[PDB]
């Protein structure tokens, strides 16, 4: 539809500015090692970032301007350096 | 027999099933509603405690003749006496 700002703004190009966002999931356990309860459901966990500039928790992913180093785009430096070309395989 | 309603853990969960249909128990429900007011020891139970506990419940509300409930009316919350007299009768 209609936005109201005519431009490129502060994205890279127009159209669609293509990024990959990954999420890590996991369950949430108690002392015992099951896993904790909610009313019905159950718990899950997220690995999440909070840059120190951002004041914000987000999910570490990155602009999809590289192929598959997307991910290390966002986890370079958050995640390993060869062990991270290990992950995205 | 007669039960009291909020009182504790296992009075509330038959208190909650009484005037239900006995085809409408489900085995979710009972460990739905078990694992709330067993909130301590939810989980501690195992499928086959749920399972007994589902059969129990069963076999005793299909006799509806021989059981009543409180209900704590809570308004006057007059006597054990109203409830043992129209559980005798
Ligand atoms: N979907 C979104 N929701 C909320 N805020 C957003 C979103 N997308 C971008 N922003 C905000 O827009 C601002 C500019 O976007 P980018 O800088 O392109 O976003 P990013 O590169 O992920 O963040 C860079 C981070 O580095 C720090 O220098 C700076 O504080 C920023 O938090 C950022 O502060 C970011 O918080």
């Amino acid at each position: 539809g209609r936005t109201g700002l005519r431009g490129r703004g502060s994205l890279s190009c127009f159209g669609p500015n293509h990024t990959l966002y990954p999420m890590v999931t996991r369950w949430r356990r108690n002392e015992d090692g099951a896993i904790c309860r909610k009313s019905i459901k159950k718990m899950l966990e997220v690995l999440v970032v909070k840059l120190p500039l951002s004041e914000h928790w987000a999910l570490p992913g990155g602009s999809r301007e590289p192929g598959e180093m997307l991910p290390r785009k966002l986890k370079r430096i958050l995640r390993q350096e060869h062990w991270p070309s290990f992950e995205n395989l | 027999c007669v039960v009291v309603e909020g009182s504790g853990r296992v009075a509330d969960v038959i208190a909650q099933v009484a005037n239900l249909p006995v085809s409408d128990i489900t085995i979710s429900l009972i460990q739905q509603k078990l694992s709330v007011f067993f909130q301590e020891m939810f989980e501690t139970f195992t499928e086959s405690r749920i399972v007994e506990w589902t059969k129990k419940i069963q076999d005793i509300v299909r006799r509806r003749q021989l059981l009543t409930v409180f209900r704590e009316g809570k308004d006057g919350q007059q006597d054990v006496d109203v409830a043992i007299l129209q559980a005798l009768l």
